[PDB]
């Protein structure tokens, strides 16, 4: 269903990090498979040639923790009308408290000692869960 | 532009928001619809510097950037103790537990 | 496309050390599994990139399949053999591309953590 | 409109009734003062800075900041987070 349409019709997009997170732009290829494009640094841009109906989603580049692209999860580039390029600006989610702490905790603790932890049983399996492209494409369907 | 703010005294914490440009004044009515004691028998403070009541909060050195939402600046609170003000004293938060080995 | 490069030779004494595993089982797989592998798991499609000059330019292609392939069926004699592949795969980049062009930022980050992961190489 | 939280260790908080329903389990709670057995004040007074943060960056414009929080307090944060459903 999530692809990117073999357009070939030119659209020219600018990426714009407003995140304090590194960017991993992912690209959604024609078989619907995640084809990660260089990453931005925090508060930084670039333009990018890419096509109509190209599909684009973005990442934080080291927990692959979900960003929005124009409010949204998901960036489709339209045509440019008279030769204006298409922004696609790329800002945190406002997460849960409780998704912001397990993000923490997974950045300082290796996965094997997560059950070493003085916490409850159902906050293991939720560290465990770790945020990821293909788990939130199927939910995005 | 908010300045976000915590008001302390003792054990009390007030969250408040208040503009750079309102006053020192006007955060002492704050204060008063809360705590229920009039702007004359209250003192802030920025660390230990007693605040100017028709100083605004900008010139106090509470900007935006240093008085956020996530991360709000520090108001000291003393209120009238008979014939004197009583000392400033800021009752401090819970301390942490030591970082686990399996963190640090 | 000409044909890729052989990835098994009955004339080429094949070898199994130590270090040829670690490049297989630790070094390889990581950078398999890296976010900028994709356009280096294979050889370069010239046909569909319309690359003429690509193999016109590039006279010793290589790709990270064709470098799996050769760990597996033991085509290197030992590690250096193996670790110039990559090189050349990395170099290959370098001289086709201009700098600053997407491809070449993958490939720059590709070959620092693969220097890194062979920083670590236990000896023969 | 404002409501007192209190710690495990006696510090009251004074926050924004509106503010302190940013938590699923104080919204339950209130359907005037709230106190907290099991949460100290190095813990609750965090909380209260994120229903601050959520309230004030929930659909209200473009460049949200981190919510930043340190390794020491970090679980405890996680277990209270995940008690008051926010
Ligand atoms: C039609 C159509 C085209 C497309 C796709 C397409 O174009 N897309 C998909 C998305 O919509 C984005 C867009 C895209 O990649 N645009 C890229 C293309 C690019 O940079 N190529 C390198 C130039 C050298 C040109 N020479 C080469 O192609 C070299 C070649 N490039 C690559 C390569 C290049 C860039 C990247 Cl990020 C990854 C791999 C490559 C391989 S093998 C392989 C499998 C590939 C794809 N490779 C290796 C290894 N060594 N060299 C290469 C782009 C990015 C930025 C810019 C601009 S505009 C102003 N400043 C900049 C930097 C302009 C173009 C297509 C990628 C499937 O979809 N439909």
């Amino acid at each position: 269903v999530l692809r990117s349409v073999n357009s070939r019709e030119p659209s020219q997009v600018i990426f714009c990090n407003r995140s304090p997170r590194v960017v991993l732009p992912v690209w959604l290829n024609f078989d619907g498979e995640p084809q990660p494009y260089p990453t931005l640094p925090p508060g930084t841009g670039r333009r990018i040639h890419s096509y109509r109906g190209h599909l684009w989603l973005f990442r934080d580049a080291g927990t692959h923790d979900g960003l929005l692209v124009n409010q949204t999860e998901l960036f489709v580039p339209s045509l440019n009308v008279d030769g204006q390029p298409i922004f696609a600006n790329i800002t945190l989610p406002v997460y849960t408290l409780k998704e912001r702490c397990l993000q923490v905790v997974r950045s300082l603790v290796k996965p094997e000692n997560y059950r070493r932890l003085d916490i409850v049983r159902s906050l293991y399996e939720d560290l465990e869960d770790h945020p990821n492209v293909q788990k939130d494409l199927e939910r995005l369907t | 532009m908010d300045v976000f703010l915590m008001i302390r005294r003792h054990k009390t914490t007030i969250f408040t928001d208040a503009k750079e440009s309102s006053t020192v004044f006007e955060l002492k009515r704050i204060v008063e619809g809360i705590l229920k004691r009039p702007p004359d028998e209250q003192r802030l403070y920025k660390d230990d510097q007693l605040l100017d009541d028709g100083k605004t909060l900008g010139e106090c050195g509470f900007t935006s950037q240093t008085a956020r939402p996530q991360a709000p600046a520090t108001v000291g609170l003393a209120f009238r103790a008979d014939d004197t003000f009583e000392a400033l004293c800021i009752e401090p938060f819970s301390s942490p537990p030591e970082l686990p080995d399996v963190m640090k | 496309n000409p044909p890729p490069p052989e990835t098994s030779n009955p004339n080429k004494p094949k070898r199994q050390t130590n270090q040829l595993q670690y490049l297989l089982r630790v070094v390889l797989k990581t950078l398999w599994k890296h976010q900028f592998a994709w356009p280096f798991q294979q050889p370069v499609d010239a046909v569909k990139l319309n690359l003429p000059d690509y193999y016109k330019i590039i006279k010793t292609p290589m790709d990270m399949g064709t470098i799996k392939k050769r760990l597996e069926n033991n085509y290197y004699w030992n590690a250096q053999e193996c670790i110039q592949d990559f090189n050349t795969m990395f170099t290959n980049c370098y001289i086709y591309n201009k700098p600053g062009d997407d491809i070449v930022l993958m490939a720059e980050a590709l070959e620092k953590l693969f220097l890194q992961k062979i920083n670590e190489l236990p000896t023969e | 409109m404002y409501v007192k939280l209190i710690s495990s260790d006696g510090h009251e908080f004074i926050v924004k009734r509106e503010h302190a329903l940013t938590s699923g389990t104080i919204k339950a709670m209130l359907s005037n003062e709230v106190n907290f057995r099991e949460i100290p004040s190095h813990v609750l007074s965090k909380v209260c800075m994120y229903f601050t943060y959520k309230v004030r960056y929930t659909n209200s414009s473009t460049e949200i900041p981190e919510f930043p929080i340190a390794p020491e307090i970090a679980l405890e944060l996680l277990m209270a987070a995940n008690f008051l459903d926010c």
